[PDB]
């Protein structure tokens, strides 16, 4: 949902501000699915991976994105630090784009079309 | 050199780290013998040695980023001669 605030920046081109997860960034994420497997079960999660933040502290941060989804899938395992050593190498592997300006916002029907 | 992040079966279980946990362990503080490292990769090593009692802390060093290299540049042409309208101050400020 695209809000009436007005975005002071962003390549979206909206010119205003975008609601997300209880706040307000100035881009809408990209996102691309992640595979997990642990203790034999396997999971399927899509990740929400912010960028080009006009505040700094708003971007996504790998180390806090990595351990909200193996706690949010596994809580209580033991030795899942591990997991997340495997989890941590691949989002950094998938987000290295080559082009600083490669954006594929999500597609989300209505806001942007 | 053991593979790394991916690896084998190994809790970072070195036959030389663990040589050197021992060490330090078994050395009086009155001595005055100061240990610091040095890892291009601050996860992959042993979480064994960041622990109270060893390498506690651990230091972040940034890149170059504008005092430092008209510093860096000028330490190495000290030992050759320069001209005098060569602008370090300015290459400095260009290489980012």
């Amino acid at each position: 949902d695209r809000t009436n605030s007005r975005s002071t920046g962003g390549k979206c081109g909206c010119g205003f501000k975008h609601f997300w997860d209880g706040k307000e960034y100035d881009n809408l994420p990209e996102a691309f699915p992640i595979t997990l497997e642990w203790g034999g079960r396997v999971v399927r999660e899509t990740v929400y991976w912010f960028q080009y933040e006009s505040d700094s502290s708003l971007n996504s941060n790998v180390y806090d994105v990595a351990m909200k989804l193996v706690t949010k899938h596994f809580p209580g395992e033991f030795g899942s630090e591990i997991l997340v050593q495997k989890v941590v190498h691949t989002i950094l592997h998938q987000t290295a784009k080559k082009n600083p300006d490669d954006y594929t916002p999500v597609n989300i029907d209505g806001a942007h079309a | 050199a053991r593979g790394g992040n991916i690896g084998d079966g190994g809790g970072a279980a070195d036959r030389v780290i663990n040589q050197i946990l021992t060490e330090m362990d078994g050395m009086s503080t009155k001595k005055n013998v100061f240990i610091i490292g040095a890892t291009n990769r601050p996860d992959i090593i042993d979480p064994a040695i960041l622990r109270p009692g060893r390498l506690d802390q651990l230091i972040y060093i940034p890149l170059p980023d504008e005092k430092s290299r008209v510093a860096i540049l000028k330490a190495n042409l000290r030992k050759s001669p320069v001209a005098k309208d060569v602008d370090l101050e300015f290459l400095a400020k260009m290489t980012n």
